[PDB]
RNA sequence: AUUCUGUGAUACCUAGGGGACGGGUAAAGGCGAAGGCAAUCUUUUAUGUAAAAACUGACGUCGAAGGACGAAGGCAAAGGGAACAAAAAGGAUUAGAUACCCCAGUAGUCUUUGCAGACAAUUAUGAAUGCCAUAGGUUAGAUUUUUAAUUUAGUCUAUAAA
RNA sequence: AAUAUUUAUGU
């Protein structure tokens, strides 16, 4: 600011204040649920050792089906229940 | 009679650009006249010392989504014109 | 008569609900040593 | 802009001959200390139009 | 007026507490090593738990539940003590500088790109 | 966005586990005794109330289990329909 | 030419279902949920009806018997198909008392629909040969277009700025030359009405000679251009130089189908006290109490915010039932966004009694008990 | 072609921007160029603060320049910029699409709007 | 005079449990007023119509709005998926575009928003600082 | 364990210098003859795709050889050198351990100019043309009563006849 | 949720 200039940091995007709404102990929910969204402790541990490009590839082909599948899997789960109310 | 189709649209653009130079810069004297009046220390509501502190932040969604679902609010008329004007600049063709 | 009897099975489970919501704050706060 | 002089200058001309400044449709109400005044400023907002167009539809200021 | 700081490293094999003062200088900079955890001992839970305790019971040592009316919580590094030391600072020992933390943040060093980290082990 | 996927073609449709695992709810009691005891000590007074939490628990009966879900039975039915088809 | 089995296909029950009429439009910048969805502004599918001779068997006359658990048991048979074969080979159908009883509720209050007018209250009925009309000719003028309701062209302010674009470029650019044709046809009377006299005391409609000294005199007065070009577009008119023109124009008919009455300007003749001064009152929810601004209450389905004036200050969960007070319907209108906006206004004492005294539930009768 | 350019020059002295806008405008308009617009930003942070000639900056003074010169003149003109030790950096960006439509309307820099094309 | 309050403390409680914003002519049965539709199942606030088209915009033309690209990016100053932003594969490869072409030229951080819009948001008397140490 | 540290390390900061790397977006996604190609601005470059008209009027496909391009590693010269890391060497493990694991570490990876031409250089499937029944997704367009349906050129699952 | 000691032989 005017007197004292702000800390541009990468911290300074992952903080979260306590305010009269929000505890200490809130502040710290709505950080482990942030940091869990931007996948931090992924990244950190996809950093440790190298992944070559070929690997990496064929890496993420196999987490993006099982998602695809668990995403279609749920849907006819509850297609499933759906049918069931109307008496099919 | 096609291509004389895609000529008036083509002419359309050069009678927009036409309009629109009143406020280009094509002389010197224009430019110095500009600087001078516009980059004065004095500007900003001088206080502030920066075009956020005038005009508070620039348009984000949040502000361009609530101009058509929280307010619908009298800007309609203020707007419309802008519009109804827009309407008749195309098939008129004469740039009301 | 209809939105009674299915409003009240909506106080109850919001009463429920709400019973659980409070429980779970007071388990989340620390207390377990008592000066 | 596949743009040639002939409508370049043709739309030059619609476009002023569209903004031109009317003339009130009777003569004995209007006075020439506005109706010059209008003259004088679209002709000099017309000169200054042609300039920066000119330039702005150079080839020369063009890409590959 | 900027707060104290309560930096807290955590990784796989130790943690490390730092009390900083407003200007980012170290006045408590402790490990868990520093407590006599050797070699292996310095990774557990417990081990953590201990550290962050010794350092809250330090700083009552030199007055400072008193003197820091505004502190800030950092996080770095996913390890055992990332949540070990928050439950020392969120239980009994931490009951008075609870209500003097203004923020919390995390400060997880990643790259964007950055260098190339070692090869893949082959542990089978 | 896209939509959820038509599952293949599998073999047979149904959730590994119908009934939701519910935790041994005193596992909890006992996790917050073992705060209690680090914080403090092992033999001190603010744990009593805590501590009898716990007695209280593995006094009490075992709660009955649950109905089993039919969930499987339904998938089963409305495979064919619902995916490409059967295989195998 | 047509088969015989196609003449009868052609004027079949099931042919003359509908088509699904698109829901109504809301606020398409801003959010909305994904999975659960409550009950729509207006019904959107067709509700259907079988004899109880047939709903026993499940035959409702589509491509197969429906379920007797999930259609069975309630007093109004009532069914929506949203497909009549899916890919489930099933009718994926569902229950549609939620829509068909709730028409039988709003026309069991017996009150028109009216035609908004901003904040002496007047009402006008929707059904008059005056307003509803949308046959119109070219001698319609700008007075006789403020009273029709069925406009072929957008409301510019209602338009988001990317439909607005494609409006030009789709609707308005491509008919330039045919506009131009349309003032020729309107200076053909400007050369004639200086024959206004000339036979007291039209030409053919081309001339290019004209068609640009016409124009080129209206930029000096917008408003008579803007008034001239809706008429080609056909745009419902915006500035009030009157029709509600504030919120837009109805996307659909002002009565929408709920009830056909045209006045509310009659007397309900009670069997024993004679005519009533007002109508009979109705029960009310209280939904969304003040103390997320604003008071709710649910009057025979419909949601509209409580009246002008207690349960519906506060929230108390220990009235049984839910805070429920008694109230008159005033007036009922239906919005530019297709809805059902009612005017409620809080209702009087001695009429919830005398409408109790019938129902039963009146503790102290006003007949024969009343002393004074 | 349609570019449009952000310096970002030291805060404190406003002759500097003067001196250098007109440097830069000068530049455009004998060269035979069109400058459109020039709004004049102020001083607020920076991204972060960075080190540039022997100082370390916290805040710039912004200032928008949108011209249509040739690319002679516009690798001129950022060359200018970058050898000029007042400019804490630019940041400059061809506008549009090429096509003579999109071209015609863009008009002033806007803070409080967008760039609808 | 606090048994007032104790009796509201338990109706916003209540009214939290109204998981429903009620509006003028929505039809309501009697079956929005189970548990079951009041839960508010739904898993997603998604965003509806692509905003980008509906705003007729061109988000490669408008780098500089520093709140534009500070709203299709997390706290932490990541690009949002298309899942959140609820755009076009075609849409969502303009903005993302977008907000690359700001970072790398220089006018807008990386890892989290601008922070003249920092100021604005709550936390602005928290909002670390950098003494000068020396 | 070798190793770093009282010549003050790790940890927390301030101020400078220096190299290569490319987080999110990101998808069954797209682009090129293939090899291969993912931060960013400007400059520059040949095909390809959709819709409408217009134009040339068989001007087409395949293609030995020659020539050109051709991953990583490698040779050669001049630069660069943070990080990673063949080799060489040390510490452990082990019956032994060149090895798998660890402390470190040179060529090399990077820039520029040449040589080299070998790959699971793969869709284990040469290129191209005509033709054969459907369904559910998906990519870039077009049309429409643009809500949702038709449609052109790709790609991917599951099937019919075969 | 990112754990990881050692296991040779069988006309
Ligand atoms: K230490
Ligand atoms: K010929
Ligand atoms: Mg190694
Ligand atoms: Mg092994
Ligand atoms: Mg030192
Ligand atoms: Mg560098
Ligand atoms: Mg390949
Ligand atoms: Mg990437
Ligand atoms: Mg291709
Ligand atoms: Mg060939
Ligand atoms: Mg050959
Ligand atoms: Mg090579
Ligand atoms: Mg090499
Ligand atoms: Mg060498
Ligand atoms: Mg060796
Ligand atoms: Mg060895
Ligand atoms: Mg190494
Ligand atoms: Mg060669
Ligand atoms: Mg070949
Ligand atoms: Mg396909
Ligand atoms: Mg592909
Ligand atoms: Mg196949
Ligand atoms: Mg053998």
């Amino acid at each position: 600011q005017q007197e004292l200039n702000i800390r541009l940091r990468p911290s300074t995007g992952r903080t979260f204040y306590v305010s009269g709404h929000q505890d200490f102990a809130g502040a710290l929910k709505l950080l482990h649920r942030t940091v869990a969204a931007n996948k931090v402790k992924k990244d950190v541990r996809l950093q440790r050792f190298h992944e070559r490009p070929a690997l990496k590839r064929k890496r993420n082909l196999r987490e993006r089906w099982r998602a695809r599948f668990k995403e279609g899997f749920k849907a006819a789960v509850n297609r499933t229940f759906e049918l069931k109310n109307q008496g099919w | 009679e096609k291509e004389a189709m895609k000529s008036e649209a083509r002419r359309d653009a050069v009678v927009q650009l036409y309009v629109a130079s009143k406020n280009f810069i094509v002389d010197e004297k224009e430019l110095e006249e500009h600087v001078n009046k516009h980059f004065t220390e004095k500007i900003h509501n001088a206080s502030g010392r920066s075009i956020w502190d005038s005009q508070k932040n620039p348009i984000s969604m949040r502000e361009l989504r609530n101009e058509f679902s929280g307010f619908n609010t009298t800007s309609a008329a203020v707007k419309t014109t802008v519009r109804q004007k827009n309407v008749a600049e195309e098939l008129t063709g004469g740039k009301l | 008569e209809l939105e009674n009897k299915t409003y009240e099975s909506w106080k109850k489970w919001a009463t429920t609900e709400i019973a659980r919501q409070e429980s779970a704050r007071a388990s989340m706060y620390t207390n377990v040593v008592d000066n | 802009y596949l743009l040639n002089k002939d409508e370049f200058d043709s739309a030059i001309q619609y476009a002023e001959h569209i903004l031109k400044p009317i003339k009130a449709e009777d003569r004995l109400t209007a006075d020439p200390e506005k109706e010059d005044e209008e003259a004088r400023e679209h002709a000099a907002r017309h000169a200054k139009a042609v300039a920066a167009l000119e330039r702005i539809a150079k080839l020369e200021h063009g890409g590959a | 007026d900027e707060p104290y700081h309560f930096h807290i490293y955590s990784h796989k094999h130790n943690t490390h507490i730092t009390v900083t003062k407003p200007n980012r200088d170290a006045l408590i900079s402790l490990s868990c090593g520093n407590l006599g955890f050797k070699k292996s001992n310095r990774k557990h839970y417990d081990s953590a738990y201990q550290l962050g305790a010794y350092v809250v019971d330090k700083m009552h040592q030199m007055n400072l539940h008193n003197k820091i009316k505004k502190m800030e919580v950092v996080l770095r590094g996913f390890g055992p003590g990332r949540e070990a030391v928050i439950k020392v600072l969120l239980g009994n020992e931490g009951r008075m500088l609870r209500s003097s933390i203004v923020r919390v943040s995390d400060a997880t060093r990643l790259k964007f790109g950055g260098t190339r980290s070692k090869k893949p082990r082959r542990l089978g | 966005p896209n939509k959820p996927i038509r599952l293949p073609p599998l073999k047979q449709l149904r959730v590994r586990q119908a009934n939701k695992a519910e935790e041994n709810p005193c596992i909890a009691v006992m996790s917050s005794v073992l705060a209690c005891w680090a914080s403090a000590g092992y033999n001190s007074a603010g744990c009593a109330t805590v501590e009898n939490a716990l007695r209280a628990c593995m006094d009490a009966p075992k709660p009955a289990p649950k109905p089993n879900n039919t969930i499987n039975y339904h998938l089963s039915r409305f495979q064919e329909r619902l995916t490409q088809g059967k295989s195998k | 030419g047509v088969s015989p089995g196609g003449a009868l296909l052609r004027t079949s029950r099931m042919f003359s279902l509908p088509p699904v009429i698109p829901p109504p439009p809301g606020n398409k910048l801003q959010m909305i949920s994904e999975r659960a969805s409550a009950t729509e502004a207006y019904p959107t599918h067709q509700v259907l009806t079988t004899f109880e001779s047939s709903r026993s068997r499940g035959d409702w006359g589509l491509k197969r018997p429906l379920p007797l658990k999930s259609t069975t048991g309630t007093t109004y048979p009532m069914v929506k198909v949203k497909e009549m074969d899916s890919l489930e080979q099933i009718t994926d159908f569902t229950s549609g008392t939620q829509h068909g009883l709730t028409l039988k509720k709003f026309q069991a209050l017996n009150i028109p629909i009216s035609t908004p007018s901003e904040i002496r209250p007047v009402q006008r009925s929707v059904f008059e040969a005056d307003t509803d009309v949308t046959a119109f000719s070219p001698d319609e003028q700008i007075q006789e277009a403020e009273k029709r309701w069925k406009f072929s062209g957008p409301w510019l302010a209602g338009m988001t700025p990317g439909e607005f674009k494609e409006y030009l470029a789709k609707t308005v650019r491509p008919k330039r030359a045919e506009f131009r044709k349309f003032i020729q046809k309107k200076i053909a009377a400007q050369k004639t009405e200086a024959a206004n006299r000339e036979l007291q005391e039209k030409p053919e409609s081309i001339t290019d000679d004209e068609v640009t000294e016409y124009l080129r005199r209206l930029r000096n007065d917008n408003q008579v251009l803007y008034d001239l070009v809706g008429q080609f577009l056909d745009l419902a008119p915006l500035k009030p130089p009157s029709p509600y023109g504030g919120r837009g124009p109805p996307i659909t008919h002002p009565s929408a189908g709920i009830s056909y009455l045209r006045t509310a300007a009659y007397l309900n003749n009670h069997p024993i006290y004679g005519p009533q001064k007002s109508h009979p009152p109705v029960q009310a929810r209280v939904l969304k109490p003040r103390r997320g601004n604003d008071a709710k209450i649910g009057v025979a389905g419909f949601v509209a915010d409580g009246p002008l004036g207690s349960v519906m200050d506060k929230f108390d969960p220990s009235i049984e039932g839910g805070a429920k007070l008694w109230v008159n319907v005033d007036k009922a209108t239906v919005d530019s966004t297709g809805r059902v906006q009612l005017t409620v206004s809080d209702a009087k004492a001695t009429d919830v009694l005398i409408a109790k005294e019938l129902i039963g539930d009146a503790r102290e009768p006003i007949f024969g008990s009343a002393p004074k | 072609m349609l570019y449009e350019t952000i310096g970002i020059v030291r805060p404190g002295n406003i002759a500097e921007v003067k001196e250098l806008v007109l440097t830069a405008g000068k530049l455009i308009l004998n060269q035979g160029g069109v400058i459109r617009d020039i709004k004049n930003w102020g001083t607020f942070l920076l991204p972060r603060p960075i080190s540039t000639n022997q100082q370390r900056h916290n805040r710039g003074h912004y200032f928008v320049m949108r011209y249509d010169a040739s690319i002679a003149t516009h690798e001129e003109v950022r060359r200018t910029m970058k050898a000029d030790p007042r400019v804490i950096r630019t940041a400059n960006v061809k506008l549009g699409d090429g096509k003579l439509e999109t071209l015609s309307r863009f008009g002033a820099i806007p803070w409080r709007s967008l760039e609808e094309a | 005079v606090q048994e007032l309050l104790q009796s509201e403390v338990t109706s916003n409680n209540y009214m939290r449990m109204m998981r429903r914003r009620w509006n003028n002519g929505d039809v309501y049965a009697p079956r929005d007023l189970s548990p079951y539709e009041m839960k508010g199942r739904n898993g997603g606030w998604v965003e509806a119509a692509d905003v980008v088209d509906e705003l007729g915009f061109s988000p490669l033309d408008n780098y500089r709005n520093f709140s534009l690209i500070s709203d299709y990016i997390t706290p932490f100053g990541r690009i949002r998926h298309s899942k959140e932003t609820g755009l076009k594969p075609v849409n969502q490869r303009k903005i993302a575009k977008m907000v690359r072409r700001a970072i790398g030229l220089g006018i807008h951080p990386s890892v989290h928003k601008h922070p003249e819009i920092l100021k604005n948001s709550n936390g602005r008397h928290l909002l670390p600082l950098v003494v000068p140490k020396g």
